Formats: C-alpha cells, sequence, structure tokens
C-alpha cells in the first residue's frame, strides 16, 4: 500500500527537518567576556590593582628607579580607559634591558625615557578620558580565529545505469522516426544513390545485396528494443521488493533518529536565548542517554574508558579521544557481501551446472514468450 | 581490556545498542556472544574409553534410526560408527576435553615405590583387557557446555534474581540454584509448547490473540506495541531457533532489546509519524544461512535471505505455509 | 598463567614530581617583588636570612 | 605590543546575550536521506523503463 | 501512527531530572544552617564537671528514674 | 510544551550559589572561625 514514487517527498520531509535541526545546532556559545566573571582573575594578581587614569607610562633601561615612580612587572594589572573603553591590561614580557614605570606628573622622568602611552591634564573632570591609541603608537593585534573547513560527511556514490537508457527511451519514443520508418521501408530506394551505385557497379548483385543489408538493418532497427539484454523480471522485482523493505526500515529509523535531533535542538535554543541549563534538565532531553545513565548509576561504577578503547579500537591510546571526531577518519565499508556469497556459490558449483542455469532461463525466456 | 573479545564487538553493539539506531537486529549477531564460551561437547561413554560426539556420528545414528533396522543390527552399526569416531578422535589427538582448564581426562594410574615394575610406571585399567572390537555405548551421556563466561553459576545474586523478575517467576528469599531451576522449567515450558505449536501446525494456525499471550509468555511483545502478525510471526521464530540453543544469557540478551522505551520531557515530540507500521514476515528471518562474525569498526550490511542462490528452494516450506 | 599484557603509560611515575615543581613554581611566582620599598635585615655577616626573604 | 613591552587587553563589559558562533555539525543523516533519494531514483527508472520494455 | 520505542512517563519511571537536582542540592542548604550551628554548639558550650563539683549532669533517656 | 515542573531562572540562580561551592570555600572560611574561638586558642584556653 505504499508504491515506490511516494518515498523522496517523505525524504524531502526528512531533509526538511534535519535542515531545521542542523541550523540551530550549528551555532553555539562562545567564552564568556563578562568582567564581573573574571574579575577576580585580576582580583588574585600578585601585585594589586593600578587604577591608573592620570599622568605617563614610560620604559627606560634598567637600573636605578626614579623616586616616585611605579614599577609595572610582569603580572602587574591595571584598569585604564581607552578611546572611551575601560580595560584591563595585564603586562607580560617585559623587554631585557628596559622596565616599564608609570610616572605621575608630580615625577619628573629620567633620561632615555619613551612616553609609551599619556593622560591628558583633566583635573576637574569627574569621568576621565584616558588615552587615545594612534595607529603606530600600539599594534593591537585580533586573532586570526581562521574558521577551517565545514565538516562534510562523504557522499556514497550510486551508479544509474538506467538514466542512459531513460534517455535512449526518450529519443527513440519519437513520432517522426516512425513515419521515417514507415516511408523508407515502402519506398527506400529515395534514400540510396541507387543511380550512381548501378552507374560505377559493375555486378548488380552487388547493388542488390547492399539493399537487402539496408532492408535488415532496418527491420533490425525498429524490431531492436530499448535494452540490449533480456531482464529476468522475477529476480528484478525481487530485488526491487527488498530493497523497497530496507528503504522503509531505513526510513523510520531516520524518523526515530531525527526526535532526538529536534530534541537536542529544541534544548539549545533555550542555551541561546541565554537560559541556563540544568545538567539534568538537559539530559532529560536525551532520552536513549539518559535511560543507560541512569542504570550505570544504579549498578554504582562511574569508571570509563576502556569500554570506549574497545568498541572503538581506533582510540585505543587516545586520552582525548573525547574531545575529538573521528567518524569520518572510520567510515563503514562499502563492500557488499553479495558478492562473496555469489563466489562461495561458484567455487562449490561445476560448470555444466552454469551451463544448465543458463539452459533454464533460456527455457523460462521461451515460456513468458509462449 | 582484559575481560572483553575484540571480534565480538560489532554484535555487542547490534545487540545492546540497537535501541539507539532503531534497526532491526539479526539473531545470528547474539548468537555470536557464544564466542565469549568454549566448545559445548558431548561425551558418550563406553565400556572402555569415552568418545566425542560429532555432527557426523550423529547424523549416523540419525540415519540408523530412521532405517528401522533390527536391534541386532542397529547396535552393531552404532558401535561400528562409535568405534570409528573413536579412532577419528585418537588420530586428532583425543577429545577436545584433555586441554581444557577445568576438565581434564586422568591417563593411566602411577606406581608408587617398589610397586613400579622397573620402566613400566603405570597400571592401566581393567577395561585394556577387552578387545576393541567390543567396544559398546553403555547408555552414558555427559554434557559439557564449557560457559567459562556464560554460566549460570557465576553470574550471581543479583543477575538471577533479576532474569527470575523480567520473566515473571518466584525469585525473593531463596538461593539461586533453585531460581535456575524456576528458570529452567520456565525453559522447558516453552520449549514444549513450541513443539505442540509445530504439531498443531506452526504459528499460522494460531490467532492474534493466541500468539499475541505466546509472545508475552516469551518476553519479546510489550502490550503498547500493537505490531502486525507478520511482525509477530517473525519474532517468534527468532526466539524459538534462539531457544533451540538453549542457553539462557543471549535469550535475555535478545528479549531485554524489545523493553527499551523513552519517556520524551515535551508534549509536541515526538511528532506522528508519516511511514506505515513496521511490518515483516517470516521469509526475513534468516537462520538456514551461517554469518561470520563482522570485524571491530568494520560492520558489514544486511542480506535479506531471498538474494542468496536457490533462496525460493530453501524457502519453499515458508512459502507453501504463508501463501496457504 | 601467561597473560601478556603490555604496559600501560597511565601507571608509570612521570608527571607527579614535574606537577609539584609546578605548583611550586606557581607559589614561588608571587614572590617577585619590585625594588622600591624593599629592606632586608641581613644576617651580622651579611648573609641573607632564611625565612627573611620568604 | 609595544616598544620595549607587550600586553594583554581584556575588556570591562557586562555581557547581556551570549556571543554566537557558527560551528557545522557533522551528522550523516542528511547524506542518509540523498543515497535514499538517488536508491529511489535508481529503482522509479529501472521500473519505467521495464514498463516500456514490456508495454512500448 | 507514533515513533517506537516511546511512551508517556510512569509512576515507576522515577523523578524527573530537575527533581534530582532539588534531591542533590538539599545537602549543600542544609550545609549553611549546620555549620553555624556547629561553631554555635561549640561556644556556647559548658563544661560538666570541676574540682568542686558534688554533681554531674544526669540524663535519663527512658524516665526509667 | 515541557511537561516536567520548569524551574525558573532566578530559582536556579539561587540554588547555583549553594552548588558552586568549592572545598577551600568551605575549609578556610569556616577552618578561621573555628580555630580563632575553638579548643585551641580562645575556648580551649578560657574552659581549660
Ligand atoms: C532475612 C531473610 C532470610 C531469607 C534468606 C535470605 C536470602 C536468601 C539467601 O540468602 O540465600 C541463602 C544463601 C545462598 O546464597 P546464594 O544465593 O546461593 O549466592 C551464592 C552466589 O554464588 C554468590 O553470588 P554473589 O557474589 O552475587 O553474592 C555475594 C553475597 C553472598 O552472600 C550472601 O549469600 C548473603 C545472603 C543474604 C543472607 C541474609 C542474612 C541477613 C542477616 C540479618 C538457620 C540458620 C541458623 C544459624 C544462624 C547463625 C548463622 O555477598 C557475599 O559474598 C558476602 C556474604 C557475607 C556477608 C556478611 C559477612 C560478615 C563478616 C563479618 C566479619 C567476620 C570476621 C571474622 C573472620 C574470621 C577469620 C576468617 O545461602 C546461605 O547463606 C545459607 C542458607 C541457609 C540460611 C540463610 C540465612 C542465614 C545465613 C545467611
Ligand atoms: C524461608 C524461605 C524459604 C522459601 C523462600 C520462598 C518464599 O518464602 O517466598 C515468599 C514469597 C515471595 O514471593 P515469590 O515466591 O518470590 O513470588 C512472587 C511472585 O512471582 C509475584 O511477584 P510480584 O513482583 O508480583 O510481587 C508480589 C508481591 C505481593 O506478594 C503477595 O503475594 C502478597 C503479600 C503477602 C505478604 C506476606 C508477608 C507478610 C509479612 C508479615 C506481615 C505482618 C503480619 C501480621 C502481624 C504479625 O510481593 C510483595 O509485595 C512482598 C512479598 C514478600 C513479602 C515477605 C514474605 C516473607 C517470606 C518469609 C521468608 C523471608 C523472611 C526470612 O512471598 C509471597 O509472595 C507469598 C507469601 C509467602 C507466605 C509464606 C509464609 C511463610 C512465612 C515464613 C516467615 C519467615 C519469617 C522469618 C523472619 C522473621
Ligand atoms: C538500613 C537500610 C534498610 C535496611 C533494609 C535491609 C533489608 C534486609 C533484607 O531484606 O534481607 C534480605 C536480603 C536478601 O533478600 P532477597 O532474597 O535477595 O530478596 C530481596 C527482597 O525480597 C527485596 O525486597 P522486595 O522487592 O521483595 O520488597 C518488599 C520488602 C521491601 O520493604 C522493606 O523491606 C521495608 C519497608 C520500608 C521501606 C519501604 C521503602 C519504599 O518488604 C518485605 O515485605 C520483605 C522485607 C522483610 O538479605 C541481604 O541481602 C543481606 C543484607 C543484610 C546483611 C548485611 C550484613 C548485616 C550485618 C551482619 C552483622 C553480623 C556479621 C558478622
Ligand atoms: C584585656 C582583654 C583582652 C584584650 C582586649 C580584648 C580582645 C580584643 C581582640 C579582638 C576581640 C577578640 C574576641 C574574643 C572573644 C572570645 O573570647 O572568644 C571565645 C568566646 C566563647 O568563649 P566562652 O564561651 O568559653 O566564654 O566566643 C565568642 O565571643 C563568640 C564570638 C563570635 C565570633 C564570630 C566571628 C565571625 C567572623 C566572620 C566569619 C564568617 C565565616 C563563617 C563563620 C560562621
Ligand atoms: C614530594 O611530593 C610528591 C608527592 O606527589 C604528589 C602528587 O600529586 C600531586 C597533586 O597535585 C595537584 C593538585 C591540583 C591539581 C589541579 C591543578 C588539576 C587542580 C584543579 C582540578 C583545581 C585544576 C593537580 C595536581
Ligand atoms: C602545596 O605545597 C606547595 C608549598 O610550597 C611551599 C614551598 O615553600 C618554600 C617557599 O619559600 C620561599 C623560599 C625562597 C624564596 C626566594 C626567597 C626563592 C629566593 C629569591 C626571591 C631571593 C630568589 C621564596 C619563597
Ligand atoms: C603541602 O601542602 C600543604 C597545603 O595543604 C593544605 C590543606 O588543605 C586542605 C584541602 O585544601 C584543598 C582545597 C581544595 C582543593 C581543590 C581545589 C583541588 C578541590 C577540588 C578537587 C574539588 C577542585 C585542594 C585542596
Amino acid at each position: 500500500d505504499v508504491p515506490i514514487e511516494k518515498i523522496p517527498e517523505h525524504a524531502n520531509v526528512l531533509l526538511k527537518k534535519i535542515d531545521a535541526c542542523l541550523e540551530i545546532l550549528s551555532k553555539d556559545i562562545g567564552e564568556v567576556t563578562d568582567a564581573e566573571a573574571h574579575e577576580m582573575y585580576f582580583e588574585t594578581s600578585k601585585f594589586q590593582i593600578l587604577h591608573i587614569y592620570t599622568g605617563c607610562v614610560a620604559s627606560f633601561p634598567e637600573g636605578d628607579v626614579p623616586p616616585g615612580a611605579v614599577e609595572c612587572l610582569p603580572g602587574q594589572v591595571i584598569r585604564t580607559k581607552v578611546n572611551g573603553e575601560d580595560v584591563m591590561l595585564e603586562i607580560d614580557e617585559v623587554d631585557p634591558g628596559y622596565q616599564v614605570c608609570w610616572f605621575k606628573p608630580d615625577v619628573p622622568l629620567p633620561e632615555n625615557a619613551e612616553i609609551l602611552w599619556s593622560y591628558p591634564y583633566e583635573p576637574t573632570a569627574a569621568l576621565p578620558t584616558g588615552t587615545t591609541w594612534e595607529e603606530g603608537q600600539a599594534n593591537v593585534l585580533i586573532p586570526a580565529e581562521p574558521t577551517p573547513e565545514a565538516a562534510v560527511w562523504p557522499p556514497t556514490p550510486v551508479t544509474n545505469v538506467y538514466a542512459p537508457m531513460a534517455e535512449k527511451l526518450a529519443l527513440k519514443s519519437n513520432p517522426e522516426l516512425k513515419v521515417l520508418f514507415k516511408e523508407a521501408l515502402l519506398q527506400p530506394a529515395k534514400l540510396l544513390p541507387l543511380d550512381v551505385d548501378y552507374q560505377c557497379s559493375h555486378d548488380r548483385e552487388v547493388v542488390e545485396a547492399k539493399r537487402d543489408r539496408y532492408l535488415t538493418a532496418l527491420v533490425e532497427a525498429e524490431q531492436a528494443p530499448p535494452l540490449p539484454f533480456t531482464p529476468d523480471v522475477l529476480q528484478l522485482q525481487l530485488e526491487h521488493n527488498v530493497l523497497k523493505g530496507e528503504l522503509i526500515d531505513r526510513l523510520r529509523a531516520l524518523e526515530y533518529t531525527i526526535v532526538t535531533e529536534q530534541l537536542q535542538a529544541r534544548l539549545h535554543e533555550r542555551r541561546l536565548r541565554g537560559d541556563v541549563i540544568d545538567e539534568w534538565e538537559e539530559l532529560d532531553y536525551h532520552p536513549l542517554v539518559r535511560d543507560d545513565t541512569y542504570l550505570a548509576i544504579d549498578f554504582g561504577d562511574p569508571t570509563f574508558g576502556r569500554y570506549i578503547w574497545k568498541l572503538f579500537p581506533h582510540t585505543d591510546g587516545d586520552e582525548e579521544c573525547m574531545f575529538k571526531d573521528t567518524r569520518l577518519d572510520v567510515l563503514p565499508p562499502q563492500v557488499n557481501p553479495l558478492n562473496a556469497i555469489l563466489a562461495q556459490h561458484t567455487a562449490q558449483t561445476p560448470v555444466h551446472r552454469s551451463l544448465e542455469k543458463r539452459l533454464w532461463t533460456e527455457v523460462r525466456a521461451t515460456a513468458v514468450s509462449e | 581490556h582484559r575481560l572483553m573479545l575484540d571480534e565480538v564487538t560489532e554484535s555487542y553493539k547490534e545487540i545492546f545498542y540497537s535501541h539507539y539506531t532503531g534497526q532491526l537486529r539479526d539473531v545470528r549477531k547474539c548468537a555470536h556472544l557464544r564466542l565469549y564460551d568454549g566448545t559445548s561437547t558431548v561425551l558418550l561413554l563406553t565400556n572402555k574409553e569415552p568418545v566425542e560426539l560429532t555432527s557426523e556420528l550423529l547424523q549416523k545414528w540419525n540415519a540408523i534410526k530412521a532405517a528401522k533396522l533390527s536391534p541386532e543390527e542397529e547396535k552393531k552399526a552404532r558401535n561400528e560408527a562409535l568405534i570409528e569416531a573413536y579412532k577419528e578422535q585418537e588420530l586428532h589427538g583425543g577429545p577436545h576435553v584433555k586441554h581444557m582448564q577445568g576438565y581434564g581426562i586422568p591417563a593411566d594410574t602411577p606406581l608408587l615405590g617398589e610397586n613400579a615394575k622397573g620402566d613400566q610406571y603405570t597400571q592401566p585399567p581393567e577395561s585394556a583387557s577387552i578387545p576393541l572390537e567390543q567396544l559398546e555405548w553403555t547408555g552414558d551421556t555427559v554434557f559439557i557446555p564449557a560457559e567459562y563466561r556464560t554460566e549460570m553459576e557465576d553470574w550471581g545474586r543479583e543477575l538471577t534474581k533479576l532474569a527470575n523478575q523480567f520473566l515473571l517467576l518466584p525469585w525473593r528469599f531463596v538461593s539461586n540454584a533453585w531460581n535456575q531451576r524456576r528458570l529452567v522449567s520456565w525453559f522447558e515450558e516453552i520449549l514444549q509448547e513450541d513443539a505442540l505449536i509445530a504439531k498443531e501446525g506452526g504459528v499460522q494456525a494460531l490467532s492474534d490473540d493466541e500468539l499475541k499471550v505466546a509472545l508475552l509468555d516469551r518476553a519479546v511483545i510489550r502490550c503498547d506495541e500493537e505490531l502486525t502478525r507478520g511482525d509477530m510471526e517473525a519474532r517468534y521464530k527468532e526466539i524459538s531457533w534462539l531457544m533451540s540453543l538453549r542457553n539462557p544469557f543471549i535469550v535475555l540478551a535478545w528479549q531485554t532489546g524489545y523493553y527499551r522505551s523513552t519517556y520524551s520531557p515535551e508534549d509536541d515530540l515526538p511528532e506522528a509519524s508519516i511511514l506505515p507500521k513496521l511490518n515483516r514476515t517470516v521469509l526475513d528471518v534468516d537462520v538456514h544461512n551461517e554469518l561470520a562474525p563482522d570485524h571491530p569498526e568494520k560492520p558489514l550490511p544486511r542480506v535479506h535471505p531471498a538474494l542468496y542462490p536457490n533462496s525460493h528452494l530453501a524457502l519453499a516450506k515458508e512459502v507453501a505455509v504463508l501463501a496457504k | 598463567a601467561a597473560p601478556a599484557e603490555k604496559p600501560d603509560p597511565a601507571l608509570d611515575a612521570t608527571k607527579a614530581l614535574p606537577k609539584a615543581l609546578e605548583e611550586v613554581e606557581f607559589f614561588q611566582s608571587y614572590a617577585v617583588r619590585r625594588k622600591t620599598g624593599f629592606h632586608l635585615f641581613n644576617r651580622a655577616t651579611g648573609s641573607p636570612t632564611i625565612v627573611g626573604p620568604m | 605590543l609595544m616598544n620595549g613591552l607587550k600586553m594583554r587587553m581584556f575588556s570591562l563589559a557586562r555581557q547581556q546575550a551570549p556571543k554566537i558562533v557558527h560551528k557545522p555539525v557533522l551528522s550523516p543523516i542528511p547524506e542518509h536521506l540523498r543515497l535514499v533519494k538517488n536508491v529511489a531514483q535508481v529503482q522509479i527508472d529501472m521500473l519505467k523503463l521495464l514498463n516500456a520494455q514490456a508495454a512500448k | 501512527v507514533p515513533v517506537a520505542n516511546f511512551r508517556p512517563k510512569k509512576p515507576w519511571d522515577g523523578p524527573w531530572g530537575i527533581q534530582i537536582s532539588q534531591k542533590k542540592d538539599r545537602p549543600f542548604i542544609a550545609m549553611w544552617i549546620l555549620f553555624p550551628l556547629l561553631l554555635v554548639d561549640h561556644l556556647t558550650r559548658e563544661y560538666y564537671a570541676y574540682w568542686h563539683s558534688s554533681k554531674v549532669p544526669v540524663t535519663d533517656v527512658f524516665g526509667d528514674f | 510544551a515541557p511537561l516536567y515542573p520548569v524551574l525558573s531562572q532566578a530559582s536556579l540562580y539561587k540554588r547555583h550559589f549553594f552548588k558552586n561551592i568549592k572545598l577551600f570555600h568551605v575549609v578556610f572560611y569556616v577552618g578561621a572561625p573555628c580555630v580563632t574561638f575553638g579548643t585551641a586558642a580562645w575556648s580551649g584556653s578560657n574552659r581549660n
């Protein structure tokens, strides 16, 4: 009660569904940038935080420190305002033979000092302006973040032998070609250059056998079939019904997995809105893993890893197997066991039975004919 | 890494994680779990030595039993096959039991001290005097499953109780031996019921409710499924063949796969499906063909029985039963 | 009886002392101090004390 | 990077909403469905050719 | 027709995950109530016997005395 | 259409305060008053 033409409609539906899933799941949450979440990273620095909004910062060679200058060693955190942006600067890898210090305006600068960046004079101002790092004053590097190639699943190839045959059918299935056959067999003298043939030809038997060959070639052309062989319709309907059932069961399994993908996507929608999801509330949206995980808890064995290294031996020795995706490195082979089965069948059978089977097929063809 | 085997891995995955994929399972992949065990043997006890039973000897004995000969000829042919198999195994290197940890055949007893008569350090048994041509079967048999990992003894206090719960048997406040006997009695009942169904004309002679109740007794169906008749018949055939092998562990592994149901947290999801219900037939079950264990991380697709050569000939019984 | 087990790298000991030295280096990194306001009474010889600079 | 200095700059702003990054999710379901599509089209063309032969 | 291996929840399916979280974090909540109670129980305590004590605090558990 | 008793964002915000404690966050924060006003330093000296 389910014809084979109705399948691609179902495939279109499931493609729409999984695309609506993957367009959501392709998004992911980046690193958090809230300063309130990372203020303790600066609280726990090896030096107290310098709230610098006045004076200048200068680099000068190592040696005696000017009295009044605040050293800025590696690990020093500095709260400033840069081009209207409140920022924290963490000192890292000051060059050798040189040191950096904050010089308030009360402090005179030494000789051979280089002002890296300076602040303006704004004593009446309540909200200071900070600095303005011009192009060439500071080389700021944005991380490149080269987006690698999107992981594409390999499409398996499918040899369509019958599409050339469909094209040949579209070619032969014309009314004009049959009209030409109808007017060629009735009057083939029109086509051929018979007056020239009889003129040059010394024996009329050649011209007669020539026309008798063209007639037979035309009768064979019209009476030939689209195919070059005699298909056994029973074995083809057999393979068709088997492949149909395998396709319906495959579509049912894919819908079964799509349900879990549109569940993980319905949950990921909330995560994208900024809502915090509990670990177990999130596990409930993975019901099949939730069940097996709950049973592992019931048993009480929190260990893991050799089970993975046995089920997927390509991960053996890989401690960071969980943080990778080697499904493309390890794909199921496209080998047909039917070839090994027919090979063992031919190896067991003799040759006279193979020729007998050719006779059974020929007699079956004549039986279907009669 | 110390306990599992790397060749049964893909079959293990297909048997225990098919609720993830939604694909059907092949019973032969559950039968592959017997690779954890050793070779199950059957020693026939004779008046001289024990002999390991083989498919050839069993075929000969079935042929002699089918010929319906006089007992004077029957016993003679049986003993001829017996001495032939004895010579065969003596050329093989003795029975399989000699070189298996936990089992063994003793050699001739030793002679201690002054009882040792020079070079003859041994004392053969009385039956060594009997000539080999008088080899006769005593009528006694010894079955040795050689279940080193599957045996019901090593299961434990919990697994047996849970198997009896799953089969709706009594389980509380009893030893694992008594629950084992209860399980074996249930198993015997199911086999006798299979025999009576085969006498009464198979599964197709049964009604729908009767088949539903049979599958509930076999513990392969839950009442929240509403399968078809062909699916029910195929399921029965599957578990019938699997229980013919007489192994509760693989039986339970097969049965438990049909009882992994989930609950969704949302009301809209899961959506109403578009495809029809899953339907099968008795023909879809491949029992008459062997299946090698798939190599780890190299699984092979499933071949229908119809694609095999001479399938219309092999399935002719099932074809006649279904078309009729 | 003759199990033939391969060596497991997780059972080796080649990370405990490096990790302890990493923890101690993290500890001593917070001992870095500037030159301004620095004073430490040395011993009578002029050599530094033990507890002083820590 | 400055002359005689290197530094790490951190912004100071409350993040009101999460930052999204397009990490495409690998899945075999679309290729499964496309394989099903191709096989079904093969069988449909096969049936059409067989009907054309048997009737013409 | 619905999808297979799916069903509605039942009482024997146990509590939900959010309920399991609410069960888990109750000890963590009672921690805040009990550690101050521990410190108060230690600080507001008095010894029970001295060199001058003619009596010792007795606590009849079952009222037999 | 979640069928479970969805827990509010503020309730999760409050429970996170209770379950995001660390071991040192308990040990040192409760041991300092304990060690100072305990059987070692103050209460012990008094009561002994
Ligand atoms: C000349 C007198 C001595 C010198 C001058 C006075 C002392 C001045 C020094 C400062 C005051 C010392 C107080 C001594 C009190 C004492 O005797 O200590 C002992 C007494 C109890 O001793 P007794 O019961 O035996 O009399 O304890 C108290 O007084 C209770 C004080 C409560 C303190 C709580 C502090 C909480 C801090 C926040 C921590 C948060 C973490 C979570 C924990 C819940
Ligand atoms: C002489 O002493 C040698 C004894 O060696 C002890 C080896 O164990 C070292 C454990 O030390 C730690 C402590 C914390 C950690 C980390 C950084 C992983 C803690 C964490 C989880 C908070 C980040 C790692 C190692
Ligand atoms: C958890 O275990 C880690 C604890 O490790 C503590 C190690 O204690 C020794 C630290 O004390 C010192 C010792 C020397 C020094 C400095 C004085 C190294 C010498 C210096 C700064 C002059 C080069 C600093 C701290
Ligand atoms: C030489 O070492 C002396 C320091 O020992 C101090 C003893 O402190 C008691 C426990 O302190 C902690 C607290 C937390 C931890 C961590 C942060 C690693 C806890 C963890 C694993 C839950 C993150 C480790 C030790």
